[PDB]
C-alpha cells in the first residue's frame, strides 16, 4: 500500500498511486469505476494529493466518492506507523450546481455523519484484527486478510473488491481503515525503554441479532513493546479484552452460533454485566452500590479477583519475542480468554473495568519480562500511571 | 448610497436567464461588497505575485446591508477561511467540484431579486412601473459608451451624493458586458455607434481589470474622454480605499475570463 494522487477532470476522475501503475477512472458518463493504464492519466490539469481512499458510494443515480484529505501521525510500533484522518472530503464528479436537491440531504447527513468521527489506519499494518490475529498471518497478504467485523470501508471498496478479484494492482490501493482510537505512548521503567500502546474497534454489524452479531461489539486491544540490553531481545506483548451486549427476542439458535463464533476465535469467555450451561462461557454482575470512588475502584479490584476465582488467569495474553530487523523469534504465549463488558446508562464503566483489568495483566506483563520485581507495583511509577491514564482517558473520549 | 444594487440593475438591464448572468449576477454581489467597505484585500506582498482575481478577501464590517443575498454571502465570508475572488464567485454559483461547501450556492436568485425590485416598488406583477429609471441608467451607460466627454444624469434611486458613481457605472458596464446582457441597450443606436460602443467597453475592460488601474492610456476612440481624469478625480477623495478598488479590478478580471 501507499500515497495516491489524482486528478479531476469533466470526463471523470482518473486516481494513481503517489509512487507498473494502475489507474483507477470514475468516469461521469455512466458513473462508473474502471481500470485504466498510466498512459490514460491526464498529462495536465489539477493533481491533489491526499492521505488514502476509503472508497466509493452509491446514492440514486450518482456515485461519489469519499477521500481522506492529511493524517496525523497518532502511533509508532516496531517501525508500523498508525494515522488518524484530521480532514475528510467527499467529491463527485457533476458540478455543485448540477446535484440533485433530493441528493443534497444524503449529502448533508452523510458529512454529518463524517463529522465527530475518529478514524485510524497503518499502511504497513492492518489493525483490523488483533496482533494474535495478524501473526497467524502471513507478511505478504494486507488487503485479503482482514477481520470480516471491523473492516470498516467494506461497503465502500465493493468495486475495488471485485477489481481486485482479478488484478493484484488493486490490492495496493484499497487500504483498511477502523472507527475507534489507536495510539502508542514512548516510556521507560526501572531503567528499561518501553512503549506502551491501545487500540479500540467497533464493528460493522448491528440482545442478539437474528444473524448472530450481538451489536456494539468493541475490541479493545492492548499491545506493548519492551527493548531490554540485559537480555539482548524485543519483547512484544498483546492483551485484548472485546466487549458489547449479551444475550439474555434473542434466538436459541442465534445465540448458538453467537456463542460458537465467540469461542472459536476468542476461546473462553468471561461476560461481566453492570447494574445451556456452557462450561466456557460465563456470567458475571456487578453493582456499584453508589458508593465513593475509591471504594468504587476498590470493589473493581474485588470484581478482579472474583473473576481470577472463576478461572480467568491475569497470565493469559499474547507474548512473543522478535529479532532486531523485527522478525519474530519465538512465539511465548497465546491468549484464550476474553473477559466481555456490558452495562447499563454510562458506557464510562466499561472503559473503567477495561482499565483496572488491563493494567492488572500489565503488572503481570511487567513481571514476564523482568522489567519489575516478583510482587512489586507497577503503579508505584508516576509518569508511568499518568501516561496509562491519560491514555485511557483519551481513549474514553474517542468511544463517546 | 444608492438605492438599486448593482445586481438589480444589471437583472433590470437583462429583461427586454443564462449561466452568464448568473456568474455576473455574482460578481456584482462581489463588486456591490467591495463598494460599501465590507470587503478589502489583505495587506500581503506575496499576493501580488499571482494574478489579481486570485487574491484572498478579508471582510471587516458585520453590519446588514438589508439585502438578503448580499447578507447571506457576507454571512458565508464570515465563518470562513480568506478565499480567493474567482474562488469565491465559484462557489456562489456552485462550479467547484467540494461537497463541503455545496450549501454555499445561492438558490433561486431570480425570485430573490423579484421579490427585491417589486417590494422597492420597481417592479409591478401582473412589467416595470418606472421606466425612467431604467431609462436614466441607460443613459448614464451610453453617456460612458457614446459621449465625447464623459456627463452624469442623476434620479432619485442613484443621486449626485452616491459615492464611486462613476466607478458604480464602469463595475454595471463591466458586470452587464460580462453576462453579454449589454447588448440589449445597444439596440437603438446605429451601427457606428455600436461598433464603437463595444469596443469602449473592452478597453474598459482591458483597463480596469488590473491594479493600479493605468490612466496614462490614450483612447484612440475618442469615446467617453477624460474618462482618467475623472477617475483620478475620484481617487482623489476616500484615499486608503486601495483594497476594495483590488477587489473590484480583480472581479473585472474574472469578467474577462468568462
Amino acid at each position: 500500500t501507499g500515497p495516491i494522487v489524482y486528478v479531476q477532470n469533466a470526463d471523470g476522475i482518473f486516481f494513481k498511486l503517489a509512487e507498473n501503475d494502475a489507474v483507477i477512472h470514475l468516469a461521469n458518463q455512466d458513473q462508473g469505476v474502471r481500470v485504466l493504464g498510466a498512459e490514460e492519466f491526464p498529462v495536465q490539469g489539477e493533481v491533489v494529493k491526499i492521505a488514502s481512499l476509503m472508497g466509493f458510494i452509491k446514492l440514486k443515480l450518482n456515485r461519489y466518492a469519499i477521500i481522506a484529505n492529511t493524517v496525523e501521525e497518532t502511533g509508532r510500533f516496531n517501525g508500523h506507523v498508525f494515522y488518524r484522518v484530521l480532514q475528510h472530503s467527499i467529491v463527485s464528479t457533476k458540478f455543485n450546481s448540477r446535484i440533485d436537491s433530493e441528493e443534497a440531504e444524503y449529502i448533508k447527513l452523510l458529512e454529518l455523519h463524517l463529522k465527530n468521527s475518529t478514524f485510524y489506519f497503518s499502511y504497513t499494518y492492518d489493525l483490523t484484527n488483533s496482533l494474535q490475529r495478524n501473526e497467524k498471518v502471513g507478511p505478504a497478504a494486507s488487503w485479503k486478510t482482514a477481520d470480516e467485523r471491523f473492516f470498516w470501508n467494506h461497503y465502500l471498496t465493493e468495486d475495488l473488491r471485485n477489481f481486485a478479484h482479478q488484478d493484484p494492482r488493486i490490492d495496493s490501493f484499497i487500504q483498511p481503515v477502523i472507527y475507534g482510537y489507536a495510539k502508542t505512548v514512548d516510556a521507560v521503567l526501572n531503567a528499561t525503554p518501553i512503549v506502551l500502546g491501545l487500540i479500540t474497534r467497533r464493528s460493522i454489524f448491528r440482545g442478539v441479532d437474528k444473524d448472530g452479531n450481538v451489536g456494539n461489539f468493541n475490541e479493545t486491544e492492548q499491545i506493548l513493546l519492551a527493548e531490554n540490553p540485559e537480555s539482548e531481545k524485543i519483547h512484544v506483548f498483546s492483551f485484548l479484552q472485546t466487549r458489547g451486549s449479551v444475550p439474555i427476542e434473542n434466538s436459541l439458535d442465534a445465540t448458538k452460533k453467537h456463542f460458537d463464533q465467540q469461542k472459536e476465535l476468542y476461546g473462553d469467555n468471561y461476560l461481566v454485566n453492570l447494574v445451556l450451561n456452557d462450561p466456557k462461557i460465563h456470567y458475571v454482575y456487578f453493582d456499584f452500590h453508589h458508593e465513593c470512588r475509591k471504594m468504587q475502584w476498590h470493589r473493581v479490584k474485588l470484581l478482579i479477583d472474583h473473576l481470577e476465582k472463576l478461572g480467568l488467569s491475569n497470565e493469559d495474553f499474547f507474548h512473543k519475542v522478535i529479532d532486531s530487523n523485527g522478525n519474530t523469534v519465538e512465539i511465548v504465549n497465546e491468549q484464550h480468554s476474553v473477559v466481555r463488558t456490558n452495562c447499563m446508562d454510562c458506557l464510562d464503566r466499561t472503559n473503567v473495568v477495561q482499565s483496572v483489568l488491563a493494567q492488572w495483566v500489565l503488572q503481570k506483563e511487567f513481571e514476564s519480562a523482568d522489567v519489575v520485581a516478583t510482587g512489586s507495583t507497577w503503579e508505584d511509577n508516576a509518569p508511568l500511571l499518568t501516561s496509562y491514564q491519560n491514555l485511557w482517558a483519551d481513549n474514553a473520549d474517542a468511544v463517546s | 448610497i444608492p438605492t438599486l444594487t448593482l445586481m438589480e440593475e444589471v437583472l433590470l438591464m437583462g429583461l427586454r436567464w443564462n449561466d452568464s448572468i448568473s456568474y455576473a449576477l455574482r460578481g456584482c454581489i462581489i463588486i456591490e461588497l467591495a463598494l460599501r467597505g465590507k470587503i478589502r484585500i489583505l495587506d500581503d506582498s506575496a499576493r501580488k505575485r499571482f494574478d489579481l482575481s486570485e487574491r484572498l478577501i478579508e471582510v471587516i464590517d458585520s453590519s446588514k446591508t438589508g439585502e438578503v443575498l448580499l447578507d447571506e454571502t457576507l454571512q458565508l465570508m464570515k465563518n470562513d477561511e480568506p478565499l480567493s475572488i474567482s474562488n469565491w464567485i465559484d462557489l456562489l454559483s456552485g462550479e467547484t467540484w467540494n461537497l463541503l461547501k455545496i450549501n454555499y450556492q445561492l438558490k433561486q436568485v431570480r425570485e430573490r431579486l423579484a421579490k427585491g425590485l417589486v417590494d422597492k416598488g420597481v417592479l409591478r406583477t401582473e412589467p416595470i412601473a418606472d421606466a425612467s429609471c431604467k431609462e436614466a441608467i441607460k443613459r448614464r451607460v451610453l453617456s460612458v459608451l457614446v459621449s465625447r466627454n464623459m456627463e452624469l444624469s442623476y434620479n432619485e434611486y442613484f443621486p449626485e451624493t452616491t459615492s464611486f458613481k462613476i466607478i458604480r457605472t464602469l463595475a454595471l458596464i463591466c458586470g452587464s458586458y460580462g453576462a453579454n446582457v449589454l447588448e440589449n441597450v445597444l439596440t437603438t443606436l446605429e451601427y457606428e455607434k455600436r461598433d464603437k460602443a463595444i469596443s469602449r467597453a473592452e478597453e474598459i475592460m482591458a483597463q480596469f481589470s488590473q491594479y493600479p488601474f493605468d490612466l496614462e492610456k490614450e483612447t484612440e476612440l475618442g469615446v467617453s474622454v477624460n474618462l482618467n481624469k475623472e477617475v483620478k478625480e475620484e481617487i482623489e477623495n476616500n484615499p486608503g480605499h486601495d483594497l476594495q478598488l483590488e477587489v473590484i479590478a480583480g472581479v473585472f478580471e474574472v469578467f474577462s475570463r468568462m
